[PDB]
């Protein structure tokens, strides 16, 4: 029965509950995604502002939606779970009725729509969450990277970041990503991702997690040791010359 | 605290419900209307103000009938009055469908009573902006009731409400004393015309049309009927000469 | 209407926080501290009761430690009554999983649903969040011994050791300094109590003001045992840590 | 404060008035109706240069004979689009015919004031009005080529040419000048570019503005960038001339 | 403080809306009292008819709830009638379901529980009334049970309600301290009425004509009210003891 | 058992000329071996230059004709007094009928 | 000042419903329309309002059945709800009872419909006024509806901006026009004159004038464009 | 139209839930009741507070049978108590007796009451109950027990305690006197003393209400013939039984 | 009914399932697969009334897929079979019951055993070394009872099966157009290239 209208217009034409939702994202940990010639990589920061953290069981920040699409986020973690469950269900249902997995665009469009609905219905507040969604379409090798935000707006990106200090890592990439010559290796593309996080995390692979999505549902998370190589080796280049 | 008057089901600290009190103002502010019990029937009358010459005379009828034997008239917010009658008509139909007999007037008063009182119970609704005068002829004779926005109602010998209510009340008090034996229906009709003309003098500024109806055992047969043609004329005459 | 009385429990502050969650967390900060520590061969749960009279019946009391299942338990900090609602729906979630799949429910799965529940109170329906934080200790065979925490926002996280309620900044620091991974269970027992000795706002730490529990695959057989210590067992363990 | 369906003492719905302020803030959109068709143009307004601007779809198909452009909170429009598509298709299932543009628009506008707190059903309601306006362009055999402006007040107006969004004020004084009966389609394409190039902060190009038209013969089509680029250039030349 | 407008707690642990509802009970300025005989129960209430246009016979704060139960109300008539109707409905439904006539004390309990709910739920307001139920119960003998807007109820040896309630009460307390029993020792109800009117004239310091009162009487297996005439009979009898 | 159907028939005939069309029916209405009426017309003008007949069980036929005409009238309100083309009328009627498929 | 205007369920201390009064103010800001009748016909005349020089003129007249229809002034979507609701009642009367619905009753139904929104939390009231004309079993009729709920039967009237002009003219013209029986065109010319005491800085064109008429042997029909040049 | 689908009890910035606090204040203002647990029994007791001497105080039960083996008493707002008693008796049947064919054990019935109370602390459009209950009972597998239930929904078991006005004083007084070898007669003796401090009016069997959870009473069963059904363990004392004990 | 067989050898589970689909008087197809893979090491075969069989399987499938994604983990064959049984047991007291029978063959990676489960449309589940639905048991159980050893290789299993299909071709009135055979082992699920 509770249908109080919480997302409404104020006189300047703004919707404060939605704008306040973006504030939750800005407080969330940085996430970033960049696309190669044929990988997409998703990287996110951890808080080591606490370190008795059981890292094997604690929820990862990157989530599989189907075997070929992943989703990461910044903002309220509890809220993220609900978008992810809805998406996973939509992906399985889409297979059932159309006999094909979802396109990344479709899945993005779906999630954005959910987000939007929550800015226009009584009794609910918007999601305190912004998302990056990545993967390859079925029988297709051109990589996809999409972004959604609490208002429900979505769009695709050569590369992009969200969360605390996103505007710093956006700078970095705004000038280090060549659209004419995107990262041709996985290794290369993973490197550009770690580089951009290192502007903001400033500890190391303790605090970074990476996940690499490749065509035909080939998805894999890196372990801190192999991430470390990317960190330790970023040092030798900045200093010596 | 303050603002005991903003919400409708709320008691102020002196024990009162200010929104009902404010609804009474909407009524005090309406046009004049009255009821007179004669000794086998009842008579209703009401001042219809004439805004403009563009109104069609005869044709904006403010007295409403319920079932076949009950008349209602009301001062205040007119659409609320109509809403209340629509309810009254459902109530009388339900009662009659089940019990066969047309609804007894007291029974019918309490039906409106309960429904009106009901709109003083909750803040999500607003009290009725009318006082309603009504009645008719049941198997125990004539009954006249009046019903306030609070759901208070009682039986009357006569009753009035709207702007003119005090000149009318004084005038009715006369009739009661100067006719203790009872008043015949046809005389009560003429008196009603007089009383409306007398109560109109609060705002002579506006011209007005008169409307009267009656439910009488001998004269209309216990059914409710409007007064019109010759009998209406004759009662308007009696009202003119009683002014000079 | 009644939207005047609605303090809107599901909205964001201009910083993007949820007022009522933050406030519930504030509430929780004044609750008895609770602690969970995971060893490679078991788990410890320890908690401080709210200063309890001498006349209170400590045998039958169960203010902070609760069995969800033969393999999962929780330590509560916050409103007992709110928690027992949640505990009970969780005991049922476990039973449903067990009945559908004929397999005991994995710890995370349970934790996630219960956290999803709290999250809902935070996004729709205008009710107040549950003023509870939870430490969950459990064993399953996909991840062995596990320790998790959840709070009113709906967020959950996993830990090797953790505290909730009073003085968690302090208590977190002290564990951070003394925890090691090879840690055995009787080491954890000792560490859990050291920490509350330092942490308590009460000047001593005595048996009658504690609740205590362990989850051991110990000893001989691969099965798992849950032990909630009685008053006498806790007194013994306190002597044996020379904290008394 | 005070409920969402309240009137101001001027007799205006607060929430709707504020809705319109959101719309003044959005990218720009322009429509021009002619006898050879109707043209629709939009500012894309990428928010950063990493954004793949193909992905910015402010012009959408509704049926073969009906297209749409939007300015405002554009997320709000996805479900107005859904309703409109569903209405057109539905009409054609019931009547073996294309829906009239007029009717389709009236249908969309009926959503606009269905917002509130109300109770309970029959139907539940949106918490607020939509923060988006639409130009709806089409052809039907009854009234030919047609441009409508459909706002969140529920009203809708036909226009020979119209502009909405952050440009509109001036953009409209400019349309008042330029438009007449006899515009060819091509004249109209260039016009829309002329006016977008003027009011956009950014330097106009085929990646940050997009064009579409609808003709009886070929239906509604969005133009590719290569086709659009070649009209940007075409205009550049006529600018050299005085 | 909105803890003043709805039925929630003040910081002192108080429900002001309940307090203010008690206050409303006195708006009619009517006092009432009830007492018990050997095998009857009597209620007496003032009756004021300020207006000359009222039909006096319609003016009553006493209700025949059932065959056996009478109720008198202290407070405004709309709320009185609402509570009357409700109790009539309850007493009849009880009989249908359980096969016997609803007892006074049980009906009081029920009506009190309904009041209690308005004190706990917010969208419901308390009724501004105090109900005094009387009967001769088949299990309990002549009985009086009183309910208020708090949701409170208790049984009484005798009782009185209204503005001058205090005067009347202390008068009766005194009488029973002397008499040493909890009832009027009288076989006939006509004399228990006489007692009641008498002990009331002395407490209010005021004389009564036959149109100044209402009376109700509960014998075993009937509750009835008196007419001005059966009252007049009583006032004549009282006068024979000057 | 209440049987909710009956048979009044009824014969009707429709022919498409090349710039015209006719629709004809007897005017007789029967039940079992009885005549109810010798003149109870069953072909109706519904007014976008469309004639209709629904032969079979008379009550169901009357309901249908009513409903269709009303459909025509509401097409006007809803689509700017547009004329209802015969093919659109036919589609519309498929929907009215199939509405009662069960 | 004025906590009492927050919704419709709140009376002011003087006894007023501010939200309703604010809805009436939307009407005065609407474009003018005029209604009048003889004993044989009834006529609406309406001044339509465009947005730009590039825009349509918003239609103000809506047909409700063959024998009845109305013009609006104020919140247009609201007229669309009400006129639709009425079309249904006219229709229900035909289908069920085979009876053309009387204008008096349509009056009463609109009143009752509007009244609902003014007693209930959450409902705003309707923000439109209407003139309805019909020819029924007792001849020509004209009604004025206000979103308060009051409907009143008249020989003539006008609502919307500057309508006080057209109304004063009708009060004076009365006995001229009340007798334009069996003459459709005269009665229209007399309506168009009326509507003129109401224009400030623009006069009647083919694009902004719309007119409707109904009566004995003439079904409710609407003229615009070329069709109205006749009388302009 | 219940518009009120939102909580009326919310968290303040300090972490308080005002309405639960205020309910507790109403309780504190209420008349003293108490309970105490012996080895072979439990006693609960309170003061009758006659509002007129014209009222019949016997018709006000402040002490209520919930099941044959379980009783209750309260401090705070009596009406809220009355409807909680109705509710509790019903839930003992619907959610226990109708399923397992035996009456619920004391602690489980307390949970159910607690739960009801919690719901009024969180659901839409209601205030919390303004009472604290002491519930005493016996069941075969837990023996004798005594619980306190608070407006918040929290409960806790006690060897003895008191609620309402004089409760800090009385809790102190009970700590001096309670041992774990108390026999039921002795606990009654103590209950009567502890009450007597907290009251300055007349103090006797008419102004005092008192019940025990003791041995089974077959004289109060109503039927004979089933050796496995022994009477109720719960019993109110008579005006007499009380005065009798006011000798010692 | 169609033919639904299964056998659990030592290191795998073999499912054999008839290829024909017939609608009354014609045989509509002779190459139909009456299985769905539920997860990489769990295979379900099925038979019963038209439409129902597929709808039910594809629904079970999507549910197990959903589970796997959500938990990044593959349910045990025992768990899958309990889930399926419960769904069928809900169907029977439903308004329109699913008339479907299934066999679930899985390799349980955690215990490194193959497992076969037989479940009929009532939700009657049972773990067996070999099973069948409908009349298929009547012809073949004689032979399995005789020849089955728990330590059989996959090759032996396939021989024992060849014999069962021959008995069916000989004694059974219906032409079921051969069988498709699949094997579920520790490395997953594959289809025997040819049952010639
Ligand atoms: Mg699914
Ligand atoms: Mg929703
Ligand atoms: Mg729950
Ligand atoms: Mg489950
Ligand atoms: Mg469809
Ligand atoms: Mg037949
Ligand atoms: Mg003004
Ligand atoms: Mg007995
Ligand atoms: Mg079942
Ligand atoms: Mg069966």
């Amino acid at each position: 029965g509770y249908d109080r209208a919480l997302s409404i217009f104020s006189p300047d034409g703004h919707i404060f509950q939605v704008e306040y939702a973006l504030e939750a994202v800005k407080r969330g940990t940085c996430a970033v995604g960049v696309k190669g010639k044929n990988c997409v990589v998703l990287g996110c920061e951890r808080r080591s502002t606490l370190k008795l953290q059981d890292t094997r069981i604690t929820p990862s920040k990157v989530s599989k939606i189907d075997s070929h699409v992943v989703l990461s986020f910044s903002g309220l973690n509890a809220d993220s779970r609900i978008l992810i469950e809805k998406a996973r269900v939509e992906a399985q249902s889409h297979r059932l009725t159309l006999e094909d997995p979802v396109t990344v665009e479709y899945l993005t469009r779906y999630v954005a729509g959910v987000q939007q609905r929550y800015t226009q219905s009584g009794g609910v507040r918007p999601f305190g969450v912004s998302t990056l969604i990545a993967g390859f379409d079925p029988r297709d090798d051109e990589p996809k990277l999409y972004q959604t935000e609490p208002s429900g707006i979505y769009s695709s990106w050569s590369a992009q970041t969200i969360g605390r200090n996103s505007k710093t890592v956006r700078e970095f990439l705004e000038k280090n990503y060549d659209r004419k010559e995107p990262p041709a290796t996985v290794e290369e593309c993973v490197k550009l991702t770690v580089r951009s996080l290192l502007e903001v995390v400033q500890t190391g692979a303790k605090n970074i997690e990476i996940t690499v999505v490749k065509p035909d549902s080939d998805i894999v998370a890196l372990s801190s040791e192999e991430i470390n190589q990317y960190v330790t080796q970023i040092e030798q280049e900045k200093q010596e010359q | 605290g303050t603002g005991y008057d903003l919400s409708n089901s709320v008691f102020s600290p002196d024990g009162r419900n200010f929104q009902v009190e404010y609804a009474v103002k909407a009524v005090e502010n309406g046009t004049t209307s009255i009821g007179i019990k004669c000794n086998d029937g009842v008579v209703f009358a009401v001042e219809k103000l004439i805004t403009s010459k563009l109104l069609v005379p005869q044709k904006n009828v403010k007295i409403q009938v319920v079932d076949r034997h009950i008349g209602c008239v009301y001062s205040g917010l007119i659409p609320d009055g109509r809403h209340l009658v629509n309810r009254g008509r459902e109530e009388a139909a339900s009662f009659k469908k089940l019990y066969k007999t047309p609804i007894p007037i007291p029974a019918f008063a309490d039906r409106l009573g309960q429904y009106v009182q009901a709109h003083t119970l909750y803040n999500s609704v607003r009290p009725f902006g009318v006082s309603t005068i009504f009645g008719g002829v049941d198997k125990n004779g004539a009954h006249l009731y009046m019903l306030e926005p609070s759901g208070s109602y009682w039986g009357y010998k006569g009753a009035a409400t709207g702007k003119g209510r005090q000149s009318a009340k004084a005038e009715l008090e006369k009739l009661v004393d100067h006719h203790p034996e009872g008043l015949s229906a046809r005389e009560a009709v003429k008196q009603a015309a007089k009383i409306i003309y007398l109560a109109h003098e609060d705002n002579k500024e506006k011209d007005f049309e008169l409307e009267i109806s009656w439910c009488s055992l001998s004269e209309t047969n216990g059914l409710h009927k409007f007064v019109k043609g010759d009998l209406l004329q004759e009662a308007i005459d009696f009202a003119q000469k009683e002014i000079n | 209407g009644s939207r005047r009385y609605d303090s809107r429990t599901t909205i964001f502050s201009p910083e993007g926080r949820l007022y009522q969650v933050e406030y519930a967390l504030e509430s929780i900060s004044h609750a008895g501290t609770a602690i969970g520590i995971m060893a490679s061969d078991g788990i410890v749960l320890a908690a401080e009761r709210k200063v309890t009279s001498t006349l209170l019946e400590q045998d039958t009391s169960t203010e902070k430690l609760y069995k969800l299942n033969d393999k999962i338990a929780v330590a509560v900090a916050g409103l007992t009554a709110d928690a027992e609602i949640l505990i009970n729906t969780a005991r049922i979630h476990a039973q449903n999983y067990l009945k559908t799949y004929n397999e005991d429910i994995p710890v995370e799965i349970l934790v996630r649903r219960l956290s999803d529940i709290k999250q809902g109170y935070t996004q729709h329906g205008g009710l107040r969040p549950f003023g509870v934080s939870f430490i969950y200790a459990g064993y399953d065979d996909r991840y062995g011994y596990q320790l998790y925490t959840s709070n009113p926002s709906g967020n959950y996280t996993g830990w090797k050791a953790i505290s909730v309620g009073a003085n968690t900044s302090a208590a977190q620091t002290l564990l951070q300094m003394d925890y090691k991974d090879d840690m055995k269970v009787d080491d954890a027992i000792e560490l859990a109590l050291k920490t509350l000795s330092k942490t308590t706002d009460s000047s001593a730490l005595t048996y009658d003001r504690l609740e205590f529990a362990t989850i051991r695959k110990g000893a001989n057989d691969g099965e798992v045992y849950q032990k909630i210590f009685k008053p006498q067992e806790i007194k013994d363990i306190l002597v044996k840590t020379g904290i008394t | 404060d005070r409920g969402v369906s309240t009137f101001s003492p001027e007799g205006r719905l607060f929430q709707v008035e504020y809705s319109l302020e959101a719309i003044k803030l959005g990218s720009t959109a322009i429509g021009i109706a002619t006898k050879e068709g109707v043209v629709l143009g939009v500012e894309k307004r990428a928010t950063s240069p990493l954004l793949e601007s193909d992905s910015i779809e402010k012009i959408v198909e509704i049926d073969r004979h009906i297209g749409c452009a939007m300015s405002g909170l554009t997320a709000d429009a996805r479900s107005m689009i859904e309703h409109a598509r569903t209405a057109a298709v539905t009409h054609n299932l019931y009547y073996d015919e294309d829906i009239n543009v007029e009717s389709l628009t009236q249908s969309v506008c009926d959503l606009a004031l269905r917002f509130g707190e109300g109770a309970s059903g029959e139907e539940r309601l949106m918490s607020r009005p939509f923060g988006v306006a639409l130009l709806i362009a089409g052809h039907d055999a009854d009234d030919g080529y047609q441009l409508f402006h459909a706002e969140p007040s529920g009203t809708f107006y036909r226009y020979n040419a119209k502009a909405i969004g952050s440009g509109s004020e001036g953009a409209q004084a400019e349309l008042l000048n330029e438009w007449h009966s006899s515009l060819t389609l091509k004249e109209a394409e260039l016009l829309v570019l002329k006016i977008l190039k003027q009011v956009m902060e950014e330097k106009l190009d085929e990646n940050n503005a997009q064009l579409s038209c609808i003709t009886k013969q070929d239906g509604f089509k969005i133009y590719d960038n290569e086709k659009t680029a070649e009209l940007i250039k075409e205009l550049k030349e006529k600018e050299a001339a005085e | 403080g909105y803890d003043r407008h709805i039925t929630i707690f003040s910081p002192e642990g108080r429900l002001y809306q309940v307090e203010y509802a008690f206050k409303a009970t006195n708006q009619t300025n009517i006092n009432s009292l009830a007492v018990r005989g050997k095998d009857c129960t009597v209620v007496i209430s003032q009756k004021k008819v300020p207006d000359k246009l009222l039909d006096p016979t319609t003016v009553s704060y006493i209700f025949c709830i059932s065959r056996t139960i009478g109720m008198v109300v202290n407070g405004p008539i709309p709320d009185a009638r609402n509570a009357a109707l409700r109790a009539k409905a309850e007493a009849a439904e009880f009989r249908y379901k359980y096969g016997y006539d609803m007892p006074c004390d049980v009906l009081a309990k029920r009506m009190a529980n309904l009041s209690q709910i308005y004190t706990q739920r917010a969208y419901m307001r308390p009724l501004g009334v105090i109900l005094t139920f009387v009967s001769v119960d088949e299990e309990l003998g002549p009985s009086i049970y009183k309910t208020d807007p708090a949701g409170y109820y208790v049984g009484y040896k005798a009782t009185a309600t209204g503005p001058k309630q205090q005067e009347i009460t202390t008068n009766l307390e005194n009488h029973f301290k002397k008499s040493k029993i909890d009832h009027i020792n009288e076989e006939s109800w006509e004399k228990v009425v006489e007692f009641a009117i008498t002990h009331m004239i002395d407490a209010l310091g005021t004389e009564f004509s036959k149109n100044d009162l209402e009376v109700g009487v509960a014998t075993k297996d009937k509750f009835f009210t008196l007419s001005a005439e059966n009252i007049e009979e009583r006032l004549v009898a009282i006068a024979e003891q000057d | 058992q209440f049987n909710p159907y009956g048979d009044n028939g009824g014969t009707i005939l429709g022919i498409a000329g090349e710039d015209f069309a006719v629709l004809a029916g007897d005017t007789r209405n029967i039940t079992d071996y009885s005549i109810n009426s010798r003149y109870e017309p069953k072909v109706f003008d519904c007014g976008d230059n469309i004639v209709m007949s629904a032969n079979g069980f008379a009550a169901d036929g009357d309901a249908l004709v009513k409903r269709f005409k009303n459909s025509v009238k509401w097409y006007h309100f809803d689509h700017n007094d547009k004329k209802l083309s015969i093919n659109s009328a036919a589609r519309n009627i498929q929907h009215l009928l199939y509405g009662k498929r069960f | 000042r004025n906590n009492y205007d927050g919704d419709t369920v709140t009376f002011s201390p003087t006894g007023r419903l501010f939200q309703v009064e604010y809805a009436l103010e939307a009407i005065k800001q609407g474009s003018v329309t005029v209604g009048l009748r003889s004993n044989t016909h009834a006529v609406l005349v309406a001044l339509k309002r465009n947005a730009d020089e590039l825009s349509s003129y918003q239609k103000k007249i809506i047909k409700c059945d063959e024998h009845m229809g109305l013009s609006l002034a104020g919140l247009a979507p609201d007229a669309r709800v009400l006129s639709n609701y009425l079309r249904q009642q006219c229709n229900y009367s035909s289908l069920v009872f085979n009876r053309k619905l009387a204008v008096e009753r349509a009056g009463h139904l609109l009143c009752d419909k509007a009244q609902k929104n003014t007693q209930s939390y959450g409902g705003r009231p309707y923000g439109v006024g209407l003139l309805i004309i019909g020819y029924d079993k007792s001849g020509a009729h004209l009604l004025e509806f206000q979103p308060s709920g009051n409907v009143t039967e008249l020989y003539g009237t006008a609502i919307g901006a500057r309508s006080q002009g057209a109304k004063t003219y009708l009060e004076r013209t009365l006995d001229t026009f009340i007798k334009i029986d069996g003459n459709p065109d005269e009665l229209i010319k007399a309506g168009v004159e009326a509507i003129s005491q109401s224009l400030r800085d623009e006069s009647l064109t083919v694009d902004n004038l719309s007119i409707a008429i109904v009566g004995k042997d003439t079904p409710f029909t609407i003229y615009d464009g070329e069709a109205v040049a006749k009388y302009i | 139209t219940d518009r009120y689908s939102f909580s009326l009890t919310t968290f303040s910035p300090s972490g308080k839930l005002g309405q639960i606090d205020y309910a507790l204040t109403a309780v504190k203002q209420g008349v003293t009741s108490l309970g105490i647990k012996a080895t072979n029994g439990v006693v609960i007791a309170t003061e009758k507070k006659s509002s007129s001497p014209l009222a019949m105080s016997e018709t006000l039960s402040k002490v209520s049978l919930l099941t044959p083996d379980i009783g209750a008493v309260y401090s705070g707002m009596g009406p809220d108590y009355r409807v909680l008693v109705d509710k509790s008796r019903k839930v003992a049947h619907t959610s226990y007796k109708r399923i397992y064919g035996e009456y619920p054990p004391t602690k489980l019935l307390v949970s159910e009451v607690a739960k009801i109370m919690q719901e009024a602390t969180q659901s839409g459009g209601v205030r919390p109950f303004g009472v604290s209950l002491l519930i005493a009972g016996h069941d075969e597998f837990n023996g004798f027990s005594l619980y306190q239930v608070d407006p918040s929904g929290s409960y806790f078991p006690w060897k003895a305690t008191a609620i309402g006005k004089g409760s800090v004083a009385a809790k102190t007084f009970l700590e001096k006197r309670w041992n774990d070898e108390l026999e039921l007669e002795d606990a009654i003796h103590i209950a009567l003393l502890t009450l007597k401090e907290s009251v300055e009016g007349e103090f006797n069997g008419d102004t005092i209400e008192l019940a025990i959870i003791g041995d089974e009473n077959p004289d109060l069963l109503g039927y004979t013939g089933i050796p496995t059904d022994k009477g109720p363990r719960f019993r109110k004392l008579t005006s007499q039984e009380i005065n009798d004990r006011l000798e010692a | 009914m169609d033919i639904i067989l299964g056998i659990r050898v030592q290191d795998s589970v073999i499912l054999a399932s008839s290829k024909a689909v017939t609608r009354g008087i014609s045989v509509l197809k002779d190459s139909d697969d009456k299985t769905r893979q539920l997860s990489p090491h769990t295979l379900m075969s099925f038979a019963g009334e038209a439409g129902d069989t597929v709808q039910f399987a594809e629904y079970i499938q999507a549910n197990i897929q959903l589970y796997s994604i959500r938990e990044d983990y593959e349910l045990s064959p025992q768990a899958v079979s309990s889930f399926v049984r419960q769904e069928l047991a809900k169907s029977i007291r439903s308004r329109r019951p699913y008339q479907v029978n299934v066999l679930i063959g899985g390799y349980d990676k955690k215990k490194n055993k193959p497992e076969l489960y037989q479940i009929d449309y009532l939700g009657t589940k049972v773990e067996l070394p070999y099973g069948a639905h409908g009349y298929s048991g009547f012809y073949t159980f004689s032979l399995l009872d005789h020849h089955y050893r728990p330590d059989m290789t996959t090759e032996e299993g396939l021989d024992l099966l060849k014999l069962c299909v021959q008995e069916l071709e000989k004694r059974m009135p219906m032409d079921f157009k051969g069988v498709i055979v699949k094997i579920v082992d520790k490395d997953g699920i594959r289809q025997v290239d040819d049952f010639q």
